[PDB]
């Protein structure tokens, strides 16, 4: 009913939204900003490809499966084509396999929001356990995600992200708490900023 | 079969097993790898040398190391026994290994020296010499055995030190010792 | 490796020479070719020695599974047919033999070659020496035949075959499948 | 699993498919008109947070040289359905060597959506999608729905408030109308219920160019 | 599949209950010979009096009575015949009753789809002489001396308890089944209300003709 | 909620947690990352010669994960040559641990186990793997029954410059305070040369003393 | 490769004697090998043809007879081996085991058993058989002095012995030390 | 999933339900006439807008015919396959054994349900044989049997009463007990080597009218 | 509701495994003790020849005992063939844990509810190993399984058995069993045998 | 896992499968259809599901055989696909056009397999087969949505099948019809079944199967002819 992925009488998958609520209960609060020249992400940082990274947000265990799948597909791209998979193509493909969880009632949605960053200019894709992906301009996903989105809508890039996490989680950080990853025009190499 | 070393010897010393072998891995008339060490050291004592296509030695060196490494965290006779299973199984598909290996190991006062032919023929023998000494070294081994029926620490030692002079002289002289596992 | 068989009004007689060979060396002269499957029907062995044993062990097995399940006898027609099918599958594998199904049913003699040639005649000789065995066979054979005259005919025809075939030596081994079923009618010598 | 999650109700109704039709009732409105120069398809999409992108995932995805799709329903499901629709079209091109007839691609894709109303362990596709095409002398406007039932149309609407959108399409429009003129009824029927648009004509399938949508 | 909270499986114990709606069957072992016996289990009069069968051959030396779910029995029976002939083909000796029964026990609870309801009584005179192995549907075989299987069998078990004899004579042991089958049955036993089969030490297994049964 | 594929409405799968409870019952293992080496103690499995493992949670299941980890170390040694790094081993075994959580049919693991390895480049590494497939590095780990109860005394320790040599006694000491106690201890540090091995019996007897 | 096997049993003895040496081509490699491995107090099996196969075959025979010994908990009959081994040879026949094996298990009747084999399976109870390389040399002679004897054992030992003296100085693949394994009711008598 | 798991009763659910499913079938009377077999069925439910497995074996299934043909097809493949393996044709008994084994199989299976038919397999050997087979996989020889709706009452009608005369039995059971139907009834005598042969309704009037005289 | 093998109890562990323990109790008792000379199975008639020097004693349902045992024989032959030595007992017991492991971890597959006592002669000195219905097995100085073993265990705290040899062991094994006697002895002098 | 499975192959304690009963009831939701045999040809009237203005069931199984699909549309297409395959495979190896009775048995085998095993939903769609097999001439068959088939001289299926087929019981006289009488009765019953007294051209469409000059041809009626039959209807009223 609300246990096997099937439609409710409202035409709504229950298990999918449960997976969104599981992302919110993952307790982490990721934000990314697409500058013109740089693509900050902040929170679980990953290097899916040397030119591509992403931050999963949700269930901790669940993140690693889709990280490995992302590396599998990203590597397989270059194997059949021979150029970096675009951030759009990678997010598209991972979204396409997250739908498989939803189409099949056997297996369950992995609750991890996937904020990709990387230059194809800079890209900030979102992915949901729904199988929905879209390019945002300044995404955030997590617990205080809505409270951050307002501050993003109101809106140096690194500052946007860090002041956003500071103001929105309403806490002054330690540098170890905020892991930050930048992908500058000149640095297509995924790299943790290291404030 | 691709590049092939030859000339592996083995023979026991009372409380030890000398096994010497030269270090050539010739491919055709050319001696392409005048650097290969063919005497793997299996266990705190026991060891295999190999004389046949070297690719097969690499395969069985990493695979025999798999069996020993597994079992350790779970005897020469056993290694030869399985080795006969491995050489045999590859023969059954007619995809053999070209390796012919002597397995010298001191086990409980007994110097087992197995010989495993590529086509899976197997026996223990006290004075084993694999190819090119399987017609040349072999009488030199026996001539000592025709006279004295056993060989001492010093006897088999000097026997191999001379017999290897009877390839190139660069041979490593592995020596199982009551302890086991030496190489010179 | 000669195994004559013929049927007449008082039986089906199946005689066989006992020599078996590898090269021009003769390993033994003791084999009884007419491998048993059934009290009242019997096999033969021509062609390679191991093949006939094995196939007729499978045959004996399948005839037994059949007689238990169907709860009736397997017939010479059916027995030869299951046999013929089973040897066909191994056609091109060189599993060569000249087994024959014999037995009283009227009498049934069906020659069964390894390539699947299950033919029903009445008069056969199978094997290397068959060409010798045939010529003697026709000359005495009549359906009007006594059990004794037929015994002599089987023995003469085997005796004349072994006399010329280098690879066939050993004693004649009659089995007579009369109405009731087979008996070891003679195992008697050729060196008489 | 191996057991289908589609089973009849006591009077013979496919409950899960009916619920899939409820999922079609959601999703932003779609609209499509066969005019006589060429079909147009258009859909509401929204800024929503004002941080979105509009060229990222069009609901208007070309499928084949002159076919396109517009969906209403769940967006995630569309992304894979399109993939199989393109598969059928390219596969058809290597076997038959002509871009596949509009009616045939709609049929084959309908069969894909039918398979899950009989297939184990899978739910039916929520997405319903207009499939608009033009071959030979005719513009084709099709509607595939969750059960894999499909219909050709002269004008049709999907998503939220299709119920009134179709009503406008039968009175505000009929017969024929020059392609932008039959886009007039699109932009004004869609108005009853940001926006993406794509047109067909005979000029290679096309997204109505953004300066001219304005 | 579910081990009950009280240990033992469900479907098996339900299969044991299925035996209770199966024919009564004495499994006499005389040390001379084997005497498997079973009530005809006929109830319907235009149902044939000589085509209904309860006891089947396996080898020439092993008979096999059955009880419980009659249809289910024939699968395990046919596979037992295949096993015995396979033994003959590989080793030329006939398969002894202990292993003939064991092979069938191996297949008994292989449901990873549902357990057989059959109780079986192999009787085969093998070099040891008479042997009589009962087989439970729990995948348990047990050597026996006298076990009677089926529905009124519990009373046949206890009746057997007084009359079981050290050694035993072949004909006398047969008479025991002929008397006990009148008790366990509701009707007065008639030779068309039993199908007896016996194996004397020297003979190959014989279904018993009816005329002999009246005596 | 009772089947693994289903999510409870709030945001978790309760099956995984019920499987987690199993290690909350079983008695404390305690490994301690140290200036060199990880002294596993559990009031042990040679995963590889390189790697040691200290299981907690029901033992039956724990052995299968041990055997898979031995397989994983061997496939890595064959395909790549070089002895497996623990930072990759943890992640691989943890991935395999994770797969169960995702499908209804197989049950989540009961175990949680700290594998550890001293190696030259990495130095000591002490990773614990949860039955969820969440593996993290540690400076100390202690899991089981006395779960935070052991953690207060490994917090009392300050290994960062404690030698492995104090720790071989200290693990047993922490075991004694949180705890009759059968004692087990392991040394993997550079004196043991990365050979996963039980403590020498005299020091182990002294440690219980 | 090859080498000679011989076996005779009349009365209780099943004298399975064979030369030790194996020759890979001509390079006699060990002069100490037995061809007549013992399997059971009664079972002894000569194996000539191909040593590499002989090893593998006898290990398969030993494994299978132990499986039987578990499966029936009854000792493996010599007659069971005669019917069993032939099927084992047939199992790998399209790639065949180049092996000629002579069986010597002690019967239930306390008598000798000899079972000749070929590479595809021809078990033969017989009063004697020699297989292997020198078999052509030994069969007519050995047949003549053995085939109204009560199977005299002392003269029979000399008769087994002498023919291998004769084969060894005639055929170049029979030689060195002779190993004999009589099988009597007291057990195998190596 | 195991379907026919044992009840706590010791019964099998699907099997007993299948026993009640053949009871809804029509009254497939049969009797093994000493001369020749005769069999027949009834209740065609004529709106007026409206088997043989061998030349020996024939079948008169009762139950749900939807399943019954599907059983007989596999049975017919089994007949012909047997004629190629043994030289002679299949005996009626061997057919009955296979059909009974085939029906048994689906109870012990994943996802299957017992075939709801109970076939009156019939056939010459030249002695008549008149088997019943029931969903359980039990097969019993009979000399009279009738399976169907009200057929049980007919078997009892036979029990107290048991070419023209065997046909009189087959008619009498139906034209006395079941509703009188000169077309509903379709008896077919099988002659010794003539294939099971139906009659025209007027030829059936040999007793369909003579019973009106009796 | 934990009537499935896969399911874990909110309260605790898988209930089918626990119910498999109770499956052991309807089978008759069997006692395993040992001395350095000989291992001692005593079974209240169940002893089987697993190997020429190993024998199991079943308790519980017979079916699972034979299934495990048919595997045991093949596994004993594996070590005896591949490596040419007797199988060491402890390794075979480790295989029992591996084969019993699969049902507990999987669905639709019930546990091997037989409890076994694998006595064997061994080169480290004879060992006996109980294997419980879960994979878990125990090295032990002495042990008892089956019905009423608790009385039999109680006798053993006061018990001498590692010193006194096989005759006296068995004399006391019968005394332990009182708390119809098959006996299974193996030792350095003699192969496993069913007295 | 399998705890969800509702079986849908189960056998019920009332002794009649669930999905089969539900399949019968699905068709009642399906719109009216009827086929009428004659001694020269076989008609198939069918009613276009709604008259809806802006939308711009019978199929070609062969050129000598055709089907009407009633119960549902999405499933029907797969049925028609399988019918075309079976027919054209039979035409492939036997090299003669499939006899129609056979083609029906084949599809009904495929249907029956869905009830019998696999735990998959059955096709709920009753079909008609109009055709002219070589061996029997013109024939019409109806496929129940569980395996069955019944050669019928006239039959209706869809909404009010019962009233319509019962109306044809007495209104279809046996063995007298020239094709003209088939058109008359067709138009009658389809007229009487709807609450609309007469029917519009966007309601009926009639595939007449006619032996066209020694080459049998199926033809959907051309709408101008559909309206002469309807225009005749207005005066038949």
């Amino acid at each position: 009913d609300r246990h096997i992925t099937i439609f409710s009488p409202e035409g709504r998958l229950y298990q999918v939204e449960y997976a969104f609520k599981a992302i919110n209960q993952g307790g982490l609060t990721s934000v990314a900003v697409r500058g013109k020249d740089c693509a900050v992400i902040v929170t679980h940082l990953f290097k899916i490809t040397e030119n591509i990274g992403c931050v999963m947000t949700g269930m901790t265990a669940d993140s690693r499966s889709q990280v490995q799948r992302a590396r599998y597909e990203a590597a397989n791209w270059k194997y059949k084509y021979g150029y970096e998979i675009p951030v759009d193509m990678l997010c598209k493909r991972i979204a396409d396999i997250s739908q498989v969880y939803t189409q099949n009632a056997e297996m369950r949605p992995l609750g991890c929001c996937m904020i990709l960053i990387g230059i194809d200019g800079p890209q900030v894709y979102k992915c949901d356990p729904a199988g929905y992906y879209c390019g945002f301009k300044a995404t955030a996903a997590g617990v205080k995600q809505t409270e951050s989105t307002s501050f993003l809508e109101k809106k140096q890039t690194v500052e946007t992200a860090i002041t956003c996490l500071s103001t929105v989680l309403s806490i002054d950080f330690k540098p170890s708490e905020i892991e930050v990853g930048v992908v500058t025009v000149e640095n297509p190499k995924f790299r943790i900023l290291t404030i | 079969p691709m590049v092939t070393g030859t000339s592996v010897l083995g023979v026991k010393f009372e409380g030890g097993v000398v096994i010497a072998a030269d270090m050539l891995g010739s491919y055709g008339s050319l001696a392409r790898f005048r650097n290969i060490s063919r005497i793997m050291r299996v266990n705190n004592s026991t060891m295999l040398g190999a004389s046949g296509d070297y690719a097969d030695f690499q395969y069985l060196k990493q695979v025999l190391g798999q069996m020993v490494i597994d079992e350790e965290l779970l005897s020469p006779r056993a290694i030869h026994s399985w080795l006969t299973r491995a050489m045999y199984s590859r023969r059954s598909k007619m995809n053999p290994l070209w390796n012919t290996m002597v397995i010298g190991g001191y086990a409980d006062g007994e110097s087992f020296l197995g010989y495993v032919d590529m086509l899976g023929v197997a026996y223990e023998a006290p004075s084993l010499a694999t190819g090119y000494g399987a017609y040349l070294a072999q009488p030199l081994l026996r001539e000592v055995l025709e006279k004295q029926p056993v060989l001492s620490q010093t006897e088999a030692r000097d026997l191999v030190e001379r017999c290897m002079r009877v390839s190139y002289n660069r041979f490593q002289i592995a020596t199982v010792t009551e302890k086991g596992v030496e190489i010179e | 490796t000669t195994t004559l068989a013929f049927k007449f009004r008082h039986g089906v007689i199946v005689a066989a020479d006992s020599r078996a060979t590898a090269g021009a060396y003769i390993a033994s002269q003791t084999v009884k070719k007419v491998i048993e499957i059934n009290p009242y029907l019997l096999g033969t062995m021509a062609g390679g020695a191991a093949d006939c044993s094995f196939w007729e062990r499978l045959l004996a097995r399948q005839c037994r599974i059949y007689e238990l399940r169907n709860k009736e006898r397997i017939s010479v027609a059916a027995a030869s047919k299951l046999l013929a099918n089973m040897v066909y599958q191994y056609k091109g594998m060189g599993l060569s033999m000249g087994t024959m199904i014999c037995g009283w049913d009227g009498p049934g003699l069906y020659y069964v070659d390894s390539e699947g040639n299950r033919i029903s005649g009445a008069t056969f000789s199978v094997g290397s020496g068959s060409v010798y065995a045939y010529g003697v066979m026709d000359r005495g054979y009549s359906y009007d035949l006594e059990v004794e005259q037929a015994y002599d005919l089987a023995r003469r025809a085997i005796y004349q075959a072994t006399y010329r075939d280098a690879y066939s030596g050993g004693a004649v081994n009659l089995y007579h499948v009369r109405e009731d079923g087979w008996i070891r009618v003679s195992s008697d010598n050729v060196a008489d | 699993y191996s057991f289908s999650l589609t089973t009849f109700s006591p009077s013979g109704k496919l409950v899960q498919i009916e619920y899939a039709l409820a999922a079609v009732a959601g999703g932003a409105p779609s609209v499509g008109i066969k005019a006589a120069n060429g079909v147009v398809l258009a859909t509401e999409k929204k800024q929503k947070s004002i941080l979105y992108d509009e060229r990222s995932v069009h609901k208007v995805e070309p499928i084949t040289k002159h076919i396109g799709l517009v969906y209403s329903g769940m967006g995630p499901d569309y992304r894979v359905l399109v993939h199989r629709a393109r598969k059928l079209a390219q596969q058809y091109y290597l076997v038959y060597q002509e871009p596949i007839p509009t009616a045939q691609l709609v049929q084959r894709v309908a069969s894909v959506m039918q398979e899950y109303t009989q297939s184990g362990g899978v739910r039916p596709f929520g997405v319903s999608l207009l499939i608009c095409g033009w071959n030979e002398g005719r513009p084709y406007l099709f509607q595939s729905d969750p059960s894999g039932a499909y219909f050709a149309w002269k004008a049709t609407a999907m998503g939220k408030n299709y119920v009134n959108g179709k009503t406008f399409l039968e009175k505000r429009y009929n017969e024929d109308l020059e392609l932008e003129d039959a886009i007039h009824t699109a932009i004004l029927t869609l108005k009853e219920s940001n926006i993406e648009v794509g047109i067909c004509n005979e000029a290679g399938f096309r997204r109505l160019t953004p300066t001219e949508v304005k | 599949n579910t081990f009950s909270p009280e240990g033992r499986l469900f479907q098996v114990e339900y299969a044991i209950e299925a035996i209770k709606l199966g024919s009564t069957a004495i499994g006499i072992q005389t040390s001379e010979g084997v005497c498997l016996a079973v009530e005809k289990r006929i109830t319907s009069p235009l149902m044939e009096p000589s085509s209904i069968e309860k006891i089947v051959e396996i080898d020439a030396h092993i008979g096999c009575a059955m009880s419980g779910l009659i249809a289910d029995a024939k699968t395990l029976i046919d596979k037992a015949r295949v096993e015995t002939q396979n033994h003959w083909f590989t080793y030329n000796e006939t398969m002894t009753v202990e292993s003939v029964t064991q092979a069938v026990s191996n297949l008994a609870l292989q449901f990873g789809s549902r357990p057989f309801g059959v109780a079986l009584l192999f009787g085969g005179v093998d070099e040891k002489g008479p042997q009589l192995f009962h087989m439970d549907p729990s995948g348990t075989f047990v050597q026996c001396d006298a076990r009677a299987i089926g529905s009124a069998s519990e009373g046949a078990q206890s009746s057997l308890q007084e009359v079981y004899h050290k050694s035993m004579t072949l004909k006398e042991a047969i008479k025991s089944s002929l008397i006990i089958l009148k008790q366990v049955m509701e009707e007065k036993l008639n030779a068309t209300n039993i199908e007896l089969a016996t194996v004397q030490p020297g003979q190959n297994f014989h279904m018993f003709t009816k005329e002999e049964l009246e005596e | 909620d009772l089947s693994a594929s289903t999510f409870s409405p709030d945001g978790r799968v309760f099956q995984v947690e019920y499987a987690m409870k199993a290690v909350e019952n079983s008695s404390t293992a305690i490994g301690i990352r140290c200036k060199d080496g990880v002294v596993f103690g559990v009031e042990l499995f040679n995963v590889d010669r390189h790697v040691g493992m200290a299981v907690a949670g029901l033992l039956a299941d724990a052995r299968s994960l041990a055997d898979i980890a031995r397989e994983e170390a061997s496939n890595f040694r064959s395909n790549f040559g070089y002895n497996i790094p623990l930072k990759h081993l943890a992640d691989r075994v943890a991935m395999y641990v994770h797969a169960y959580t995702l499908y209804s049919a197989v049950r989540p693991f009961g175990c949680s186990f700290m594998l550890g390895s001293y190696s030259v480049n990495d130095g000591a590494q002490l990773y614990m793997i949860d039955p969820s497939g969440v593996s993290y590095g540690y400076w100390g780990c202690a899991i089981g029954k006395a779960r935070q109860a052991a953690k207060t005394e490994i917090e009392k320790l300050q290994m960062k410059e404690m030698t492995c040599r104090d720790i071989v006694k200290e693990v047993a000491k922490i075991i004694y305070i949180v705890h009759a106690f059968e004692l087990e201890l392991s040394w993997v540090g550079e004196l043991t040369n990365g050979r996963h091995e039980i403590v020498p019996k005299d020091i182990r007897e002294e440690a219980e003393k | 490769n090859g080498g000679t096997i011989l076996a005779i049993a009349g009365e209780d003895f099943a004298i399975v004697a064979s030369d030790t040496r194996l020759s890979e081509g001509f390079s006699i490699h060990t002069r100490d090998s037995p061809k007549c491995y013992k399997l059971t107090d009664k079972t002894v099996i000569g194996c000539s043809g191909f040593h590499g196969d002989c090893l593998t075959l006898t290990k398969i025979i030993e494994a299978r007879l132990k499986m039987y010994k578990h499966s029936n908990n009854k000792a493996m009959t010599t007659g069971a081996i005669a019917a069993m081994l032939s099927t084992i040879l047939y199992s790998r026949r399209f790639f065949p085991y180049y092996v000629y094996n002579i069986i010597g298990g002690l019967d239930e009747e306390g008598k000798g058993a000899v079972y000749s084999f070929d590479p595809v399976g021809s078990y033969q109870r017989d009063s004697f058989k020699a297989g292997g390389s020198a078999s052509a040399m030994l069969q007519p002679l050995l047949d003549n002095q053995v085939g109204h004897v009560p199977l005299s054992l002392d003269r029979a030992m000399r008769l087994v012995k002498d023919v291998f003296i004769s084969a060894a100085e005639r055929d170049v693949y029979t030689g060195d030390a002779l190993r004999i394994c009589i099988v009597t009711k007291e057990g195998i008598r190596e | 999933r195991a379907i026919t798991v044992f009840s706590p009763d010791g019964h099998l659910f699907q099997v007993e339900y299948a026993q009640e499913a053949v009871k809804k079938g029509s009254t497939a009377v049969g009797v093994r006439g000493r001369d020749i077999v005769v069999l027949g069925v009834e209740k065609k439910s004529v709106a007026k807008l409206q088997c043989a497995l061998d030349d020996n074996v024939c079948m008169a299934f009762a139950g749900l015919t939807a399943d019954a043909r599907i059983v007989i097809n596999r049975a017919r493949v089994e007949c012909q396959s047997h004629r190629l393996t043994v030289e002679d044709p299949v005996t009626v008994e061997y057919i009955t054994r296979y059909i009974a084994s085939l029906k048994q199989r689906y109870t012990q299976s994943n996802g299957r349900r017992p075939f709801g038919i109970s076939a009156l397999i019939v056939g010459f050997d030249g002695t008549p044989r008149l088997y019943q087979t029931d969903p359980s996989g039990t097969y019993h020889a009979w000399k009279a049997n009738a399976i169907g709706r009200g057929a049980k009452s007919v078997r009892e009608f036979l029990e107290k009463n048991y070419d023209d005369l065997t046909i009189k039995l087959v008619i009498k059971a139906l034209l006395e007990v079941v509703q009188s139907g000169g077309k509903n009834i379709e008896l077919a005598v099988m002659r010794r080597d003539q294939s099971l042969k139906i009659l025209n309704p007027e030829e059936i009037e040999k007793y369909v009218a003579e019973i009106e005289k009796e | 509701y934990d009537n499935d093998v896969t399911v874990w109890s909110p309260q605790g562990r898988i209930h089918q495994i626990e119910y498999a323990m109770e499956a052991v109790k309807q089978g008759s008792a069997t006692v395993g003790l040992k001395s350095k000379t000989h291992a001692v199975l005593v079974a209240l008639k169940k002893i089987l020849h697993v190997d020429n020097h190993i024998g199991i004693s079943i308790a519980g349902l017979t079916a699972d005992a034979r299934l495990l045992c048919n595997f045991m024989r093949q596994e004993c032959l594996d070590s005896r063939f591949v490596f040419d030595r007797p199988l060491p007992v402890s390794r075979l017991v480790s295989l029992i844990g591996s084969k019993t492991q699969i049902p507990t971890q999987r669905y639709g597959r019930r546990p091997y509810g037989v409890g076994l006592l694998i006595a064997g002669y061994d080169d480290m000195g004879p060992h006996i190993f109980q294997t419980c219905p879960s994979a878990n097995y125990f090295d032990c100085r002495a042990m008892s399984i089956g019905a009423r073993s608790q009385s039999a265990r109680t006798y053993l705290e006061r018990h001498e058995f590692m010193e006194c040899n096989l005759n006296e062991l068995v004399k006391h094994g019968l005394r332990a069993l009182r708390e119809n006697v098959s006996i299974g002895i193996v030792g350095k002098d003699l192969e496993f045998t069913i007295y | 896992s399998r705890r969800y499975d509702s079986r849908t192959t189960i056998f019920s304690p009332e002794g009649r499968l669930y999905q089969v009963e539900y399949a019968m009831e699905a068709i009642g939701h399906a719109g009216t259809c009827l086929g009428i045999l004659a001694n020269d040809g076989v008609l198939l009237a069918a009613e276009r599901r709604n008259i809806h203005k802006l939308l711009d069931k019978i199929y070609k199984l062969n050129e000598d055989m055709a089907c009407s699909v009633a119960g549902i549309t999405s499933d029907a297409n797969v049925l028609t696909n399988e019918l075309r395959l079976i027919a054209q495979r039979y035409l492939l190896q036997y090299q003669e056009p499939i006899p129609c009775e056979q083609l029906v048995t084949a599809l009904c085998d495929i249907k029956q397999a869905y009830t019998q095993f696999g735990g998959k939903r059955p096709f709920g769609v009753s079909l008609l087969y109009i055709g002219w097999d070589k061996h029997y001439g013109f024939q019409l068959y109806q496929s129940d949505p569980s395996g069955n088939y019944g050669g019928w001289k006239a039959t209706c299926i869809g909404n009010n099948s019962a009233a319509a087929v019962s109306m044809l019981k007495q209104d279809y006289k046996e063995g007298e019809m020239t094709l003209k009488s088939a058109l008359a009765l067709a138009i009658k019953v389809l007229n009487k079944t709807m609450d609309v007294s007469k029917l519009s051209a966007e309601k009926v469409e009639i595939a007449t199967l006619t032996r066209e000059n020694g080459k049998t041809v199926i033809r959907v009626l051309k709408q101008k002819e559909v309206e002469q039959l309807i225009k005749k209807h207005e005066e038949e009223e």
